[PDB]
DNA sequence: CCAGGGCTGATCGTGCAAAAGTCGTGCCAGCCGTCT
DNA sequence: AGACGGCTGGCACGACTTTTGCCAGATCAGCCCTGG
C-alpha cells in the first residue's frame, strides 16, 4: 500500500516484524562471539519485549 | 507463512498475563514472581536439593552472588524465559495430579 | 454477494446462461482467520 | 643506454587492510550500503486500517478470462483456451508458437487445427485481434472486422497481406511497381492502415508508479544555486552510551577488552562514514560550478569535460573521484540525473573551441527532427550543416550519435507529404 | 499432467465439519512454513523485486 | 618517597599505478538511386 | 539494362579515460617497575 508511490512504507504489520527480525539477528551474531553476560543478558530482554 | 527460528525462548503474551495465569497454576508461582523472572532481573533457582534452598523461591542478584559463592557450583539458576521451560518441562504432571 | 472467489464467477455464468443455481464453497475471510489465528502460537485446523 | 639494475626516487604510497575498506565503501549506493552497514550494526553491539485500499484490478489476461467463461465449449477448449490466453503479454501478442502451445498440451488427440479453432474464437474478443501470434495478421484481423462501404479497402488488404516489407523499408517507389497501385492514392490507403492500432493489448494496465530517489540536491537560490546533500538518504550511525559506561567498570579481562575492541572498530566506521558523505559533498559541488552552464541552458549547453578537469579543483585523486560518483543520482529543477552523466568525450570545433559529444548529440537530435519530412538530412549533410556551425565532427561521428539516439537513418526515415 | 485435472483440482474443498483447536508445536510450526526469514528487507526500490 | 627507564598500546594514515576500456576517425564493402 | 555515385555500417588502430587492486609500519604518550 504505497502512499506516495516512492515509498511503500508499510506500516502496523511490518515494523514489529522488521524489528524482532533485526533484533534475533544481532543477538544470535553476538552470542557466538563470547559476549558479556550485561550485553547478551539486555539484548534478550529486548527482543522479549519486541 | 513463515517461520522464525528465535534461537532465544521467548513467552507467549497470551498466557500468564490475562485474568488467569496459566504458567502460574501450573508452576504454583505467582504472577509478580514470573513478571520479574521474564526479564532478567530475578534470578529465580531451578533445582538443587543438596543446598539448604527452596525450588521455586526469588533470589536476587546479591543474593544469588552470595548463595553461589557459598554453596559452590550447586544451586544453578537461570534468569531468563528459559528458567520458566525448564521449571514446566521437569514436573511429571500425574504426581502432581495426586497431590493435589 | 460475498468474498468467495470460487462463487462469484460460477454465479454469473449460471445467471447469464440461465440456471439459477448457487455453489457456497467456502468464504475467504474464514481461511484469512485461520491464518492470523495460526500466527500466533495456537493451533487450529478443521476435521473431516 | 644500457641495462643494468639501479635505483630511482620521489613517490609516495601507503595503504592497509582496514584503510582499504574504508576507501572501497564510497563507491556503491546508499541504497546498497546501507545494507552493508546494517550489517555491521549486528556484529557490533555498541554502535547504533488493514487493508487500507487494495482494490484488486483488471489486468487483461484477467479481462481475458472473464469472458473465457462465458463462452461456450468443451472442458478440453477451456483447457486450450486457459493455455492459450496464459501465454500473452501487456502488448498483446501472443509470447510462444502455436506448435508450441501443442506440446504444452501432451494430448496425440490435440490438434494444430484444433488448435487454430479455440484460439482464432478468442481470437476477437476485447479488445480487437489480441493473441495476434506475430503482427501482420493482427492488423489483418481488425481491417476484416469494419465494413465494406469504407473506400480503399482492398488496397489496404493487399498491401498488409505480403507486402509488408516494402512498407517497414519505406521504399514505395518499389511497392508501386510491386503493387502497382494508383501513385499517391495509395497513401491514403495506408493512411488507413495507420490508423488501425498494433499492440491493442497494452491499454488495459496503464496504472504505473513514481520511484527514483535523489542523492544530492541543488535548487536556484538566486543564482550561484547551491549544493545540500539528501538528509533522509544519508546514513548515520550513533555511538550507544550504555555500552561506552561499561568498558571502565567492568571487572574482567574478557569484558573489558572486548569492549574497547568495539569501541575502537566502531568508532573507526563513524569516521570512516562520515568521510564517505563529504567527500561525496565536497565532489558534487565541485562538479555543478563548471557545470553552471548547464542547468539552465539545456543539454546543449554543456562544457566537454574530462575528470582531471574536476579532480584537479578538488585536492583528491582521479580513481577517488571516480569510486565517489557511481550509482548516485542528483536532483535538480530541471530532472533527475546520474553524477557520472556529466562527464564526456570532447571534440574540437572551429574557433579552438571544444565541443561536448553531449550536447552535439543533443543538438543532432533537435536538427534531425526538425526537419522537411519529404526531405530527410542524411548524416553527411548534416556534418556540413554542423560545419557551419562550427563544430566539424566528421560523418563516422555523426552517424554514430545519429544511430546512438536510436533513431535510424535518412533513406529509411523517408515518407509520403 | 493432463492439463484437464490439473484445474479442477484447485476448485476443491473438503467436509471441513468439527474444526477444534489446541496448542502449537515447533514441529508443527515448522511443517506449516517452506522457508526461514533472515533479513528485514521488504523490498528493493532499484529494481522492485522481491 | 621521588625520579629514571622500559614497554605496551594508542594514533595517523583516502592515494599511485597498471591494465582494461572507450573515443574519434579513417578504410573498405555492399546496397540502392539515377542517367545513358 | 548497366555503370556511377552516394549512403551506411562493420572493423581497425592510435590517442586517450577510467576503473580496479593494494595491505604497516613506525612513532609517541601514560603507567608500572625500580633506583636514588
Amino acid at each position: 500500500v504505497p502512499l506516495d508511490g516512492g515509498r511503500f512504507a508499510t506500516s502496523d504489520l511490518n515494523d514489529l516484524y522488521r524489528r524482532v527480525i533485526n533484533r534475533n539477528n544481532r543477538l544470535k551474531r553476538l552470542l557466538d562471539l563470547a559476549a558479556p553476560d550485561i550485553i547478551v543478558r539486555n539484548e534478550k530482554r529486548m527482543l522479549q519485549e519486541a | 507463512m513463515g517461520h522464525i527460528e528465535l534461537a532465544s525462548p521467548t513467552a507467549h503474551i497470551w498466557f500468564l498475563k490475562s485474568l488467569p495465569s496459566r504458567i502460574g497454576l501450573l508452576l504454583d508461582m505467582p504472577l509478580r514472581d514470573i513478571e520479574r523472572v521474564l526479564y532478567f532481573e530475578s534470578y529465580v533457582v531451578i533445582e538443587g536439593g543438596m543446598t539448604n534452598l527452596e525450588r521455586q523461591q526469588i533470589l536476587t542478584e546479591e543474593q544469588y552472588l552470595d548463595a553461589l559463592e557459598e554453596f559452590g557450583d550447586e544451586f544453578d539458576a537461570k534468569m531468563g524465559a528459559e528458567a520458566i521451560q525448564a521449571l514446566l518441562k521437569s514436573m511429571d504432571l500425574e504426581q502432581e495430579c495426586e497431590q493435589l | 454477494k460475498s468474498d468467495d472467489v470460487n462463487g462469484r464467477t460460477k454465479m454469473y455464468k449460471n445467471i447469464v446462461d440461465g440456471n439459477h443455481q448457487m455453489e457456497p464453497g467456502m468464504p475467504e475471510s474464514f481461511n484469512v482467520l485461520l491464518k492470523e489465528i495460526r500466527s500466533l502460537g495456537i493451533n487450529i485446523e478443521l476435521e473431516d | 643506454m644500457k641495462q643494468g639494475l639501479q635505483l630511482r626516487l620521489s613517490q609516495q604510497l601507503a595503504m592497509t587492510p582496514q584503510l582499504q575498506q574504508a576507501i572501497r565503501l564510497l563507491q556503491l549506493s546508499t541504497l546498497e550500503l546501507q545494507q552493508e552497514l546494517q550489517q555491521a550494526l549486528e556484529s557490533n553491539p555498541l554502535l547504533e486500517l488493514p487493508v487500507y485500499q487494495g482494490e484488486t484490478t483488471q489486468t487483461l489476461q484477467d479481462y481475458l478470462m472473464w469472458q473465457v467463461e462465458l463462452t461456450p465449449f468443451t472442458d478440453t477448449d477451456r483447457a486450450i483456451a486457459t493455455s492459450i490466453v496464459d501465454a500473452v503479454d501487456d502488448t498483446g501478442y501472443l509470447t510462444i508458437q502455436i506448435e508450441d502451445i501443442v506440446d504444452s498440451i501432451g494430448d496425440d488427440e490435440i490438434g494444430l487445427e484444433e488448435v487454430e479453432a479455440v484460439l482464432k474464437r478468442i481470437q476477437r474478443f476485447d479488445p480487437v485481434g489480441v493473441a495476434a501470434k506475430d503482427l501482420r495478421d493482427c492488423l489483418l484481423i481488425q481491417l476484416s472486422q469494419f465494413a465494406k462501404e469504407t473506400p480503399w479497402l482492398e488496397e489496404a488488404r493487399l498491401i498488409i497481406s505480403d507486402h509488408l516489407d516494402l512498407l517497414a523499408n519505406h521504399d514505395f517507389r518499389t511497392l508501386m511497381r510491386v503493387t502497382r497501385l494508383k501513385e499517391e492514392v495509395l497513401k491514403e490507403a495506408v493512411n488507413l492502415i495507420q490508423s488501425l492500432d498494433p499492440r491493442p493489448g497494452q491499454s488495459i494496465q496503464t496504472s504505473e508508479p513514481e520511484y527514483v530517489i535523489p542523492d544530492v540536491l541543488v535548487r536556484k537560490v538566486s543564482g550561484r544555486w547551491t549544493v545540500e546533500l539528501n538528509a533522509d538518504s544519508i546514513p548515520r550511525l550513533k555511538i550507544n552510551q550504555q555500552y561506552a559506561a561499561m568498558g571502565n567498570s567492568a571487572r574482567n579481562d574478557a569484558d573489558g577488552q572486548f569492549i574497547r575492541s568495539n569501541l575502537q572498530e566502531a568508532r573507526w566506521l563513524i569516521k570512516s562514514l562520515e568521510s564517505r558523505n563529504d567527500t561525496l559533498l565536497r565532489v558534487s559541488r565541485c562538479i555543478v560550478e563548471q557545470q553552471q552552464a548547464f542547468f539552465e541552458q539545456g543539454e546543449e549547453y554543456m562544457k566537454p569535460m574530462v575528470l582531471a578537469d574536476i579532480a584537479q579543483a578538488v585536492e583528491m585523486h582521479e580513481s577517488t573521484i571516480s569510486r565517489v560518483t557511481t550509482q548516485k543520482y542528483l536532483h535538480s529543477p530541471r530532472g533527475i540525473f546520474e553524477l557520472k552523466y556529466f562527464f564526456s568525450s570532447h571534440v574540437n570545433t572551429e574557433g579552438g573551441g571544444e565541443a561536448s559529444s553531449t550536447a552535439i548529440r543533443a543538438l543532432v537530435k533537435k536538427l534531425i527532427a526538425a526537419e522537411n519530412p519529404a526531405k530527410p538530412l542524411s548524416d553527411s549533410k548534416l556534418t556540413s550543416m554542423l560545419s557551419e556551425q562550427g563544430i566539424m565532427v566528421a560523418r563516422r561521428t555523426v552517424a554514430k550519435y545519429r544511430e546512438s539516439l536510436s533513431i535510424p537513418p535518412s533513406n529509411q526515415r523517408k515518407q509520403l507529404v | 499432467k493432463d492439463l484437464l485435472k490439473f484445474l479442477k483440482a484447485q476448485t476443491k474443498t473438503e467436509e471441513f465439519d468439527a474444526i477444534k483447536i489446541a496448542l502449537a508445536s515447533p514441529d508443527m510450526i515448522r511443517s506449516w512454513s517452506f522457508g526461514e526469514v533472515k533479513k528485514p528487507e521488504t523490498i528493493n526500490y532499484r529494481t522492485f523485486k522481491p
